[PDB]
């Protein structure tokens, strides 16, 4: 053999994820997407109750 | 070799899988039941009033 010309080793592919942030449907993450029809809905019959 | 290497556990190595849950209601239940029990208190303490 002559001498090596292109050294290589062994390496790691991965999935290589991108930037998949989206808009709106990124902002009711933290609590949920249903407690907050049950804040609405305590704040209406609270609203109620002062009237 | 024969309890670690050969089991199928990996524990005290991963630690915080980042715990992707975003917030149960057993955190709001509760004050959902103070909130109703001020509720009507208000409203018996009104009424007798």
């Amino acid at each position: 053999f002559s001498k090596p010309f292109m050294s290589l080793g062994i390496s790691i592919m991965i999935k290589k994820p991108q930037k998949s942030k989206p808009g709106v449907f990124s902002f009711l993450d933290p609590l949920a997407y249903e407690i907050w029809m049950c804040i609405v809905f305590a704040y209406i019959g609270v609203s109620v109750v002062l009237f | 070799k024969w309890w670690y290497d050969k089991g199928e556990c990996g524990a005290k190595d991963s630690g915080s899988k980042e715990k992707t849950s975003a917030l149960s209601l057993s955190n709001v239940a509760g004050v959902f039941y103070i909130l109703v029990g001020g509720l009507g208190l208000a409203m018996l303490v009104a009424l007798i009033e």
